[PDB]
């Protein structure tokens, strides 16, 4: 099911707090991070135990 | 080895009280604290 | 450790352990692997000591299944520290180190606080979980608090 | 456990150290924590290797010495504790002992008074240790 | 007695050999796949009567807290034996005392 | 008289224990072995007193 | 009286006993005084009251 | 402590066996009460069985995915509720 | 495999053999009730309920 989450994670490119949305999409183990200012997209598979923070750490590692 | 009569028991208890006294635990704890604990805390 | 769920509710009897300075309860096998014992045979070696007591093995199996997403020390530790009640930005590099600290300290500190002794912590966790389930099996009366 | 209890009774171990054995659970716990609670008791000889079995470790000689206050080659309560006739027992260790209420219970009896008490039957144990 | 692989050390899952119409136990972290000797996949029982006699320890003859009975030990025929009741905490626990001897420690009933 | 009554009550309780131990003691409605046994003992002792 | 200790009420008894005295049956009347076990059990009852 | 006070009809109230019949009818008994043990046996053959426990039973009875579900029923309780399998 | 065990757990719970849902147990109780008699007099009457 589609899950909207205006979580307060900090973005790296636009560097705007609470501009990061960690949508949760469990149907096919797919994880999207939606940003509001620079509107970048991050993809990552999400397991049963995955959490917005898990996607955030994956994205942080990806950025560098 | 004769059986131990009740008076023997009361003798034992009297000696016990002689050695330790009624409030022994308070004094023992405080003396232990003063002697050692402060040093370790510091 | 909270023996979650009910009988024939929530699939199996999920078990999750609450750790110091963490923001969520954690599956037991996850912390086991993070602690050093990544393979499940060692885990079942430590937690169980009656192989014929199949019931405990099968009813702790559900926790085993859900911990297959982790296979090495590093990912387990990172998963742990990810809810390490710290701020945002520690990222994975220092996340596993933070987990290693929080497992070297703050956890069963009365046993020890330095590295190279997580074998003892594993053994103690196994014994403690074994006892918890023994009480869950009604093989011993629940502990008296007024004792 | 035998040797540890022997050593404590000899005084080599601090008397207030608790030695607990839970045979059923295949465990054996020792406690030297601070803040526990304990009380003294007599030590009844138990080993089935000497006539003294089922008899009090204390004897009239100990009482005489206590009354004197000095051993005939000071003799106070601590001497009794260390000499091996009285041992402190914490609450937990009480779980695993058989405590006779009075010395007379150590000796089996054979009366019929209406103005005194009658002991519990206590026939459910053909033998007592 | 659920068991692991001898090298992979991960749990083994019962997988069907539909191509050969058989049952086998499979592992996920390895390719080590072995044939299964038993079609049994799960054994969930409602009437719990397993281990009731499992509360047996060897040192049971050493504890003084236990009483000594006058009964005849079927194995050692000794008039010095102890006896205890079921250790299970089930509300429907029975009062059948498993008389335990000292040389055989065998759980028997005079009933 | 009182002592005889007390002894009789105690022996009745002993027989109750022996027979319930051997699972020869009947089960009261809605009450398990332990509960029915306890109720029987309580009734016996109150009656004796 | 429950088994506060391991399968017994007081250490002075033996494991796995259910006799009336072993679970709080005060036999002697007040005029005759009480044994220590009975006195303690009576104390338990009064405290609860 | 919820409870009901069920009064029976005139002629039943003076009868014990009809009362037992009505009791049996009312009692909310479920399979788990009568069920004793449950086992999942992969029976590869949809036509026969490799389980000797009911081999003769199934063979006498005889005269898709091979998955089979197997369970055990307690005769004692079933007879207690006087309901046949 | 998991589907089969889920269905088994569902069998163990949802299937009702007989009886009204919600009634855990039923007791066979005998009641005593006053009743006028043929002569108009009142007579007790043991009744089952
Ligand atoms: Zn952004
Ligand atoms: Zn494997
Ligand atoms: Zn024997």
């Amino acid at each position: 099911i589609k899950q909207k989450l205006e979580t307060q994670f900090t973005c790296l490119f636009c560097n705007h707090d609470n501009s990061v949305v960690c949508t949760l999409d469990k149907k096919n183990s797919i994880g999207l991070l939606e940003c509001k200012k620079c509107n970048l997209s991050f993809q990552a598979p999400i397991n049963s135990l995955s959490q917005p923070i898990d996607i955030y750490s994956d994205w942080i590692d990806a950025c560098e | 080895d004769d059986t131990i009569t009740t008076e023997d028991c009361w003798t034992v208890i009297s000696a016990f009280f002689e050695e330790k006294g009624l409030v022994s635990q308070q004094l023992d704890s405080f003396d232990e604290f003063m002697e050692t604990s402060i040093q370790d805390l510091v | 450790i909270k023996l979650y769920g009910r009988e024939d509710k929530g699939t199996g009897r999920t078990i999750k352990a609450t750790l110091p300075y963490v923001k969520q309860d954690i599956p037991i096998v996850i912390v086991f692997r993070a602690l050093g014992v990544v393979p499940d045979g060692e885990i079942l070696q430590h937690i169980c000591y009656d192989e014929n007591d199949w019931q405990m093995l099968e009813m702790l199996k559900p926790c085993i299944e859900e911990g297959f997403v982790i296979q090495d020390k590093e990912v387990a530790l990172d998963f742990i520290g990810r809810r390490g009640s710290a701020a945002l930005g520690i990222r994975r590099e220092k996340r596993i180190q933070y987990a290693k600290d929080i497992l070297q300290k703050e956890l069963l500190p009365h046993i020890t606080q330095e590295e190279g002794f997580e074998t003892r912590k594993t053994f103690f966790l196994g014994y403690m979980v074994n006892r918890l389930l023994l009480c869950a099996l009604e093989r011993k009366d629940q502990d008296d608090r007024d004792h | 456990v035998s040797t540890m209890r022997d050593l404590r009774r000899s005084g080599a171990i601090s008397p207030e150290v608790s030695i607990i054995r839970d045979i059923r659970e295949r465990e054996f716990k020792i406690f030297t924590d601070v803040g526990r609670v304990y009380r003294p008791l007599f030590i009844v000889e138990d080993d089935e290797s000497k006539d003294n079995k089922g008899e009090l470790r204390i004897t009239k000689e100990h009482i005489r010495k206590i009354q004197q206050g000095y051993d005939d080659d000071v003799y106070g309560w601590s001497s009794l504790v260390t000499s091996g006739v009285i041992e402190y027992v914490d609450g937990e260790e009480e779980e695993t002992i058989m405590i006779a209420m009075t010395p007379e219970d150590l000796q089996t009896r054979s009366l019929n008074d209406t103005a005194k008490r009658i002991k519990p039957e206590m026939s459910t144990s053909s033998h007592h240790t | 007695s659920f068991r692991f692989c001898l090298e992979c050390n991960n749990m083994l899952y019962p997988k069907e050999d539909k191509e050969n119409q058989r049952l086998l136990y499979s592992c996920r972290n390895c390719d080590y796949t072995e044939l299964a000797e038993d079609p049994k996949v799960y054994r969930h029982e409602l009437i719990t009567n397993i281990g009731e006699t499992a509360g047996i320890v060897d040192d049971i003859g050493q504890d003084p807290t236990l009483p000594r009975s006058d009964k005849e030990c079927p194995e050692c025929h000794s008039r010095d034996c102890v006896f205890f009741q079921s250790q299970q905490r089930r509300k429907d626990t029975n009062m059948t005392l498993f008389y335990v001897c000292l040389n055989c420690k065998k759980t028997f009933r005079d009933e | 008289e009182i002592t005889h009554a007390i002894s009789s009550a105690k022996e009745q309780v002993q027989e109750i224990i022996y027979k319930a131990q051997h699972n020869e003691l009947e089960l009261k409605p809605g009450m398990t072995l332990r509960e029915s046994f306890e109720g029987e003992v309580s009734r016996t002792l109150n009656d004796a007193r | 009286i429950a088994f506060g200790f391991a399968d017994r009420s007081l250490p002075h008894f033996t494991k796995d006993d259910f006799s009336p005295e072993s679970k709080g049956f005060v036999e002697n009347s007040y005029l005759r005084g009480l044994t220590p076990q009975e006195f303690f059990f009576h104390a338990m009852a009064g405290r609860e009251g | 402590t919820p409870a009901l006070t069920v009064y029976l009809d005139r002629e039943i109230a003076l009868d014990i066996e009809k009362a037992k019949v009505i009791q049996s009818s009312i009692e909310y008994t479920t399979l788990k009460n009568v069920t004793s043990a449950t086992e999942i046996y992969y029976d590869p053959d949809p036509t026969s069985t490799v389980i000797e426990e009911d081999f003769d039973t199934v063979e006498a009875y005889f005269s898709q995915s091979p998955w089979l579900l197997r369970l055990e029923l307690d005769r004692a309780r079933m007879l207690d509720k006087q309901l046949t399998m | 495999d998991q589907m089969l065990k889920r269905i088994e757990a569902h069998m163990l719970d949802l299937i009702a053999l007989r009886g009204i849902p919600g009634i855990s147990k039923v007791y066979m109780v005998k009641h005593k009730v006053s009743v006028p008699d043929e002569s108009g007099e009142y007579k007790n009457e043991e009744l089952w309920a």
